[PDB]
């Protein structure tokens, strides 16, 4: 008979995939029953059938986890690379901690800035910066936030900077919050699934099962719009091509089509958006430029981008929508230039295909039909990234799809925990809970609070950010405890104050000028992931010291080592001291991570880490306690802010995940009473809602949107009830979502002004005569139907913005601008303004930009389903599935260059080159754009110089060092290259 | 061998001495691969190798997504990709390939080693490696070109239908892992029902020739497909139209044997009765009288 | 036999017909016995016999704590005690004895019965009793004097590394039971790391010759020791210093075979070609002309 | 292959060693699933890995409990 079942007596542990943001459940199997004498070893991993999103399924990345956990390239011991050396030397943990602390202290004491030139206390340290791990837990993230900020760091970013920064920059201004609005299983309710700006069948495969459920079992139409015919196109009902960098034209064309045919949800638009508000008379737009442009600073004065004010100080309105200055009529005028011929001329999308998409989208303007948009980097990674997103969001507000089951904006996050690190604020000027560090002009608490607490711009609105001071003071009580009191303004002056944002491109520009001494890379591989790799390696080489913390060997850790054409450097010329510290991976600790749907999910430890690897919090605590002890005995600069940060863990060298998770939830520091004199919480108890946070020092929380995650009822992130009573796929008992377990944001819009569902088969919330109740937790207060209170409760006007007032850097309405490296060399809509007029482009990077005479083809970079960044090439299973680097090109271009399928080619740009196998296919086809034939060369990003797959070249050797005008997110998706036979 | 006492067919075993099969009252199981829901993610390749404790070599890219390029002793299932404009627009047809667990397996019929290949009552066809002699006859007997020899041990291997999971009540590894639910598993009777429902929805979307691939030539298969173009299976990277056991193999393994047997028996009789009847042919039979 | 398809070595099997071993991508496991933490409690003897359903006879006391006095078919592991003043003060060295699960097992190499002794991909060396003929060659081939014959069935038995627990994901019985955690179990790679950490602490306490016993002569073992005096393994009740497969056994099982084969083939050729070339030696070859 | 794992379908019961005062946790295995027609019989005893003091370990006394439970000298009937 068959071999026996190999897991019958193994230890079974629950955990969550460590790669993308779907958050699939895992069941991991270890050799050993947990007895103290058996050292557990994970030997198989499969899916958890009870998880509501994955239901047992795992894509090739999650299914291959065993080979990542047990990779031959797992890091085992602390290693050190001496200046000008060509080899690693093994050191002890205590030597690593003491050498790093000494280097840090010397640099901090030399360059710490206590006061700025205007006399304000700013306590900031700029010569050492940090990259944080979006693949590590939320408890690691909060420890990293405390470590960084208590030292005064401002150059602190996580992957959000090169990823979904633009989403937050456009979705927050439009709807009030920057996160994905619905959740994976909810996509099954859609009537139309649009995959544009994303490739969900390859980038989020197990979450995409729900789009296949809507197509196959809800009769939905799946549409893919992309320069390439991808694996998501394989299963699509409609495929339409589009030139990289032209989404705003296509989407603005869709707005013009909807308005012109009156394919809108008119009552939704009239009440839930700002359509009826009146805009200042001085607002204008002409020939590519909005009013207020200052051509020398390349920035706009946004004074005119605002509403007209009434007598009470509120925005003026015209409910009939006939006034020439209402948002609705200015929107109509703005998009009138984007006709179907203009879309075809700029995007290259055939009019017949563009028409099919417009007609299907238009069918969801009915109240009981919805479109859901699934997108990610195809829209964010541009110099107009944020504006791409604004256009789509506007479409969803015209169709009335926000707040509906099967509707919304599913901005699919990337890393497993990029949503938690964004929530915890590991971004230059951020604090946890979407709070902001003080700017250096805000000289006291009162100024700071006033700048961050918005006044309502229409009467009768929830305007929930009016509670900013309760969140802020609670954060300060979490950080400083008894040291933060009313008398010292809750420790206000201990936080670093910023003079500007220290985004990654800027900070590498400072590193190139010799202003950066040290850098930490915690679970981030910038040699692979940052634009213009040859410049990145040059900038890192000027560092005096680098600390890498990771479970695997990365290209970044070996940037000083010669790897031939892949990394042609001279070790003897690089003086950086490099510390490589071996950390745990997802399977070797307990903790939480937040998926794309905002679900905070707990996971448990299945084995110890290999060798002398330690957990991320233990590595930060080693360095931190050595450093703070040096300050205790030698003194130095910025002593107080550093020494006042709390580190209240039972074992200070080993902070536990539950202690940190509980601090994020928050506690009552005194007994708390409601207005009726009823006890709401006792001193010492975990809080059950952010509604109980106060601004008087009686409450603490290091992450206000996380209040409710771990209460007196227990760890809600460990809840495993997959019940779905409505049949809509909403499982309120599985894990815990922020905010307050609301799974579908903006769900008051799922009903009309009288409280009646737009679609009676999809009721989310309903009015019972005194409260809202239903199949989801209401994202709303208790305003009764018929009152003026808008459903977007974080917006000061309570509405979805069609016109984004003064929030966007380049305009309150989106406008087409070409990529910095464009194949046309001009912009057919307005040749006087080719590219975004507010883009920041450093002079050194401007010299490294190419033109179409030398680099005639559009270059774009993207992912393949089988690999995750340059991480899974260290896993044998994934290396077998896609072993060797390739690039994709059309049959037409291959014939022109005499390239046969499978031949080697050389792909180059103004910054460098890569060599690879050529995949020649009809899936890529030239498009007719502005009288030219434009070809695209496709460059997957998974290969490099470390790993078990065949050695290749970093794709970022080709990409430009320029980014979105709002978040500085690099333009990785549209640039210019040349190709030659090799 | 035969511990499960449900062995309905056994290679190289005379038809009058059948294998132990008293416990044969069990439902037939089946995998259903609906290629219209497949996203070509290769999860099934990864889950299969992880579960089965096998790893192929790190190969090369030669111009296509397909990889490994073929089934092997270390790769029991592989995704096969096809780009075509034969139906009027560009289509990317992706199909999971691997053993079909035929009702009337040609591998089993061609195998000359007793017990090397067996068929369980639930439909699983599996290799019993202790008996394999490495001849490769099963590679030619299979209508689907499935069996693969392992150079390190001279034995053939292929998809076992996760017999080690199914035998104790769990579905196969690739079935559970499939991201989009393109792969389904259950009893054959309920997979044929799911297949017919899916065909009906594909026809409703415009695929007038959608159909179930469960070839009657091999007696039906326990690994079945739902195909958008069932009239043109060769579009799916060469899936055979109307597969059957080759005529030459049928005759070689069939009638040739008894015929040869009769010749041999008859010949031996003839020669023996001939020697006895006529007697030796010596130099002189004549001066014997 | 071969159901697990991960058999990397098999007794008395020609090198050109290797056993089934396609599922060989598995981590090697290992037991680590740190004799510096051993308290000589004999729990491991008790747990081993309880788990394995075996009971030795009630023996005798002959002046030492050791009991049973030796490994036997009914005692697969035994504690061996040594009192010594060789290092300058009285020391009581206690070591657990039993199969070392060698990477290159001498038992397997000396065995003349096909399949009687096998080696799994994870390192376990186990006896397949249906094939054992009771010759005892493995007792002499083993460098550690481990195999023991059972008079009631003429077959050899020894520590199986709790293959029946390890095969389904659980550590062996003696490993789990050890009161002080002298016995550890896991992958070989992590047991070698624990071994080196323990050596480092013993050196820090004054044992300059502490070391890991994982003999290179047999290719390393899957049962390893941490010894306070690694320069003097014989102090631990005769543990061999630099064990290897005996030279006589290597030559007997190695070159003698093919050499004998050539002789036999050559001899048969010679005699056959000789008879044919010269013809018989009859009384008169001469009056034939 | 190896003999099958002998406790796969046994009844597992938590108990504590009966000899010294360490108080080691036990996991005792009985033939029978608890049904009224099967008279349970303990046939193996090993440690409980989750017990904080013993963590799965058992000395030769606790590891040998099966032979005390099933000793030939167990008393069966009142005798005078
Ligand atoms: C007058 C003409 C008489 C004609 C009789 C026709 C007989 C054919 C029988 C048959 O094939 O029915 C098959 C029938 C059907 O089997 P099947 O499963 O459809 O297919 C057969 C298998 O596929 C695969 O085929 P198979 O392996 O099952 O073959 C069957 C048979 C196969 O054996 C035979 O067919 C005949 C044996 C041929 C011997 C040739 C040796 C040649 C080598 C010499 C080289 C010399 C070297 C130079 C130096 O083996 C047995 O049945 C036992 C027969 C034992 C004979 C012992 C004689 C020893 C003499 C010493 C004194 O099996 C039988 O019923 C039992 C047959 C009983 C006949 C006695
Ligand atoms: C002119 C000189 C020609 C020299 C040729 C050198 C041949 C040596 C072959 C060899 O040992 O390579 C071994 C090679 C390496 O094996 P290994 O795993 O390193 O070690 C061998 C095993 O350890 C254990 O050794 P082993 O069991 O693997 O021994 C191998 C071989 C062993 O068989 C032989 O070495 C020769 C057979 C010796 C027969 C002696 C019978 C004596 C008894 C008579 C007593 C009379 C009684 C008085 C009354 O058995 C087979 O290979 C099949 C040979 C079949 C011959 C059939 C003749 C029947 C005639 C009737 C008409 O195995 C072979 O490649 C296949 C050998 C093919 C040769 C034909
Ligand atoms: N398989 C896999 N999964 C991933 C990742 C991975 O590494 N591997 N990474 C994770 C991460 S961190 C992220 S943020 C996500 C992102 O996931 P996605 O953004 O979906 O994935 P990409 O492949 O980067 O890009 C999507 C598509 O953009 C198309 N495209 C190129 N330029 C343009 C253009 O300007 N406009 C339009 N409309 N499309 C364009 C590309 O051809 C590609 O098909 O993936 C996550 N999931
Ligand atoms: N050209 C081009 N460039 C891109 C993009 C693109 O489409 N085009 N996409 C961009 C985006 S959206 C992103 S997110 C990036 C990502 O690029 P990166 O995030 O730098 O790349 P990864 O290879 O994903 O690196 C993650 C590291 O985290 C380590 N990690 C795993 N778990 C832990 C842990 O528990 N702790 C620690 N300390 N380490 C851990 C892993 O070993 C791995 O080394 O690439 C960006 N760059
Ligand atoms: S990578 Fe994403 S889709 Fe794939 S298993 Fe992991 S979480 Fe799920
Ligand atoms: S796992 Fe499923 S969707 Fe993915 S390639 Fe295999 S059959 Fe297709
Ligand atoms: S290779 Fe093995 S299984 Fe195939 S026919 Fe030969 S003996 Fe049979
Ligand atoms: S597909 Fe081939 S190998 Fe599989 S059962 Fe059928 S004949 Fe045998
Ligand atoms: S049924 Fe099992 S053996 Fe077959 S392809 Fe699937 S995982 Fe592999
Ligand atoms: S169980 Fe442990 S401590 Fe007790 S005698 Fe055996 S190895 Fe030593
Ligand atoms: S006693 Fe058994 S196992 Fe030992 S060598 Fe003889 S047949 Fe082999
Ligand atoms: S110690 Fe002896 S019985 Fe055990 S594997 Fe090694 S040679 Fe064989
Ligand atoms: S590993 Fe198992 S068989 Fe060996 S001594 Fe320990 S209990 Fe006995
Ligand atoms: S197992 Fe031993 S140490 Fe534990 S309680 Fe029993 S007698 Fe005491
Ligand atoms: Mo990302």
């Amino acid at each position: 008979q068959a071999r026996n079942y190999k897991l019958l007596r193994a230890k079974e542990i629950r955990n969550t995939c460590t790669y993308c943001s779907v958050g699939c459940g895992l069941l991991m199997y270890s050799l050993g029953d947990g007895a103290k004498n058996a050292r557990e070893a994970i030997y198989h991993i499969e899916g958890d059938p009870d998880h509501p999103v994955s239901r047992g399924a795992l894509c090739p990345k999650g299914a291959g986890l065993l080979d990542y956990v047990n990779s031959e390239n797992r890091l085992r011991y602390p290693e050190y690379r001496a200046p000008g050396s060509d080899k690693w030397q093994r050191i002890s943990w205590e030597e690593a901690f003491s050498r790093i602390a000494k280097l840090m202290k010397a640099d901090r004491d030399a360059n710490f800035i206590e006061k700025n030139e205007q006399g304000v206390t700013v306590n900031r340290w700029l010569s050492t910066g940090m990259l944080c791990a979006s693949g590590a837990s939320n408890e690691t993230g909060m420890l990293t936030q405390k470590f960084a900020r208590s030292l005064g760091m401002l150059a602190v970013d996580n992957q959000a900077r090169v990823x979904h920064g633009p989403t937050v920059a456009s979705l927050a201004p439009t709807f009030g919050r920057g996160a994905m609005t619905n959740h994976w299983v909810d996509i099954k309710n859609a009537n139309v699934v649009m995959v544009m700006g994303g490739n969900a069948a390859e980038a989020h495969p197990v979450g995409f099962r729900w789009a296949m459920e809507a197509k196959n079992n809800n009769d939905a139409t799946l549409i893919v719009v992309d320069p390439r015919f991808t694996r998501t196109a394989s299963v699509a009902d409609i495929y339409a091509p589009i030139r990289s960098g032209t989404d705003i034209t296509f989407l603005s064309g869709v707005l013009r089509y909807l308005i012109e045919n009156n394919k809108i949800n008119a009552e939704y638009v009239k009440h839930y958006t700002n359509a009826s508000l009146l805009v200042r008379d001085d607002f204008a737009f002409e020939d590519g430029l909005f009013s207020g442009y200052d051509a020398e600073k390349r920035q706009y004065d946004k004074s005119s981008w605002n509403y007209q004010l009434d007598e009470n100080g509120y925005a003026k309105r015209d409910e009939t929508l006939t006034h020439p200055r209402c948002v609705w009529n200015l929107l109509k005028e703005h998009v009138s230039r984007y006709t179907p011929d203009v879309v075809e001329n700029i995007c290259g999308t055939p009019k017949a295909d563009f028409l099919k998409v417009c007609e299907v989208l238009a069918s969801t303007s009915a109240p009981d039909r919805t479109t859901t948009f699934l997108y990610a980097l195809g829209w964010t990674q541009h110099t107009v990234g944020a504006q791409n997103i604004r256009t789509m969001a506007m479409i969803q507000l015209l169709l009335g799809n926000m707040g509906m089951a099967g509707g919304g904006v599913n901005a699919l996050r990337g890393h497993s925990n990029i949503q938690g690190l964004t929530d915890l604020g590991l971004l230059s000027t951020s604090l946890p809970g979407y709070l902001t560090l003080p700017s250096e002009k805000q000289v006291d608490l009162q100024s700071y609070l006033e700048a961050n607490t918005p006044k309502a711009t229409l009467a009768d609105q929830v305007n929930y950010w009016s509670n900013y001071p309760k969140f802020f003071v609670s954060l300060m009580k979490s950080f400083y405890g008894d040291a933060a009191q009313k008398e010292n303004n809750w420790g206000y002056d201990w936080l670093p104050k910023w003079d500007q944002t220290y985004d990654v491109i800027k900070y590498f520009n400072m590193m190139d000028e010799g202003k950066v001494t040290g850098y930490f890379c915690q679970g981030f591989n910038p040699v692979a992931s940052f634009p213009d790799k040859n410049k990145v390696v040059s900038c890192l080489s000027k560092l005096k010291y680098m600390v890498v913390i990771d479970p695997l060997v990365t290209e970044t850790s070996t940037f000083w080592q010669n790897h031939g054409e892949s990394n042609d450097v001279d070790p003897a010329s690089i003086q950086t001291e490099v510390f490589r510290l071996p950390s745990t991976c997802f399977a070797e600790e307990d903790g939480s991570i937040a998926n794309s749907g905002r679900w905070l999910q707990w996971h448990w430890k299945g084995q110890d880490a290999p060798g002398e690897a330690r957990n991320d919090g233990e590595i930060l605590a080693g360095i931190y306690h050595h450093l703070r002890e040096l300050y205790q005995s030698e003194g130095g600069k910025g002593v107080e802010p550093l020494m006042k940060m709390s580190w209240n863990y039972k074992q200070p060298h080993e902070p536990q995940s539950d202690e940190v998770a509980k601090e994020n939830n928050g506690y009552a520091l005194e007994d708390l009473y409601d207005a009726n004199g009823v006890l709401i919480a006792k001193k010492g108890q975990l809080l059950s809602s952010f509604a109980h946070l106060r601004d008087d020092g009686t409450t603490a929380s290091s992450c206000w949107i996380y209040t409710g995650s771990w209460t007196e009822q227990g760890n809600q992130m460990a809840n495993r009830d997959n019940s779905d009573p409505s049949g809509l796929g909403n499982t309120l008992g599985w894990a815990w979502a922020w905010p307050l377990n609301r799974r579908v944001l903006y769900n008051r819009a799922s009903a009309d002004i009288n409280g009646k569902p737009w679609d009676p088969k999809r009721m989310l919330i309903q009015w019972n005569g005194s409260k809202w109740t239903g199949n989801d937790i209401p994202d709303f207060g208790n305003a009764a139907p018929g009152t003026p209170t808008g459903p977007f409760i974080m917006q000061p006007e309570g509405m979805g913005r069609l016109f984004a007032i003064n929030k966007m850097a380049e305009g309150p309405f989106p406008e087409h601008y070409e990529p910095i490296e464009t194949p046309l060399g001009t912009n057919p809509l307005h040749p006087n303004v080719v590219s975004n007029p507010v883009v920041r482009l450093y002079e050194q990077d401007a010299l490294r930009m190419g033109k179409k005479e030398q680099f005639p083809y559009v270059g774009t970079t993207y992912r393949l389903t089988e690999h995750f960044h340059t991480w899974t090439k260290h896993a044998l299973l994934n290396a077998i599935a896609q072993p060797e680097q390739f690039v994709e090109i059309s049959e037409t271009l291959a014939a022109a260059k005499g390239i046969n399928n499978g031949d080697r080619v050389t792909v180059s740009s103004k910054r460098g080159f890569i060599r690879a196998v050529a995949v020649v296919t009809r899936r890529l086809k030239p498009l007719n754009v502005n009288g030219q034939q434009v070809e695209t060369v496709g460059i997957p990003i998974h290969w490099g110089f470390e790993g078990v797959a065949r050695k290749g070249y970093i794709a970022n050797t080709l990409t430009p060092n320029v980014g979105d005008a709002n978040s500085q997110t690099p333009e990785y998706k549209a640039f210019l290259v040349n190709i030659e036979k090799a | 061998a035969m511990e499960t006492q449900d062995i309905i067919k056994r290679s190289a075993t005379n038809s009058i001495t059948p294998p132990s099969q008293v416990r044969d009252y069990k439902a037939e199981v089946a995998k259903l691969i609906d290629v219209s829901t497949c996203i070509g993610c290769k999860a099934c390749q990864v889950a299969c190798s992880e579960w089965n404790d096998i790893r192929d070599e790190v190969g090369h890219c030669v111009g296509v997504y397909d990889n490994p390029a073929d089934l092997s002793a270390k790769s029991w299932t592989v995704m096969r990709f096809s780009e075509t404009e034969q139906n009027g627009k560009l289509e990317w047809l992706i199909r999971k390939d691997g053993c079909m667990h035929c009702e009337d397996p040609g591998c089993l019929k061609a195998c000359p080693s007793a017990g090397a290949i067996i068929q369980y009552a639930n439909g699983i066809v599996d290799f019993q490696s202790e008996n394999c002699i490495g001849c490769g006859y099963c590679i030619a007997g299979c209508p689907f070109n499935i069996p693969r020899l392992n150079k390190e041990d001279n034995r053939v291997y292929k998809c076992t239908l996760c017999v080690d999971r199914v035998s104790v009540g769990q579905e196969p590894a690739c079935v559970k892992t499939c991201p989009t639910g393109a792969i389904h598993f259950g009893t054959k009777k309920e997979m044929l029902e799911l297949a017919e429902q899916r065909v009906a929805k594909l026809k409703a979307r415009g695929y007038e020739h959608a159909g179930v691939y469960n070839p009657e030539g091999v007696g039906g298969t326990h690994v079945m497909y739902v195909l958008h173009h069932a009239d043109q299976p060769e579009l799916y990277h060469g899936l055979p139209k109307d597969p059957k056991i080759d005529t030459s193999v049928s005759l070689w393994k069939g009638a040739l044997k008894p015929l040869a047997a009769a010749g041999f028996i008859a010949t031996f009789a003839g020669l023996i009765f001939h020697y006895i009847g006529i007697g030796p042919n010596k130099e002189v039979d004549d001066d014997e009288e």
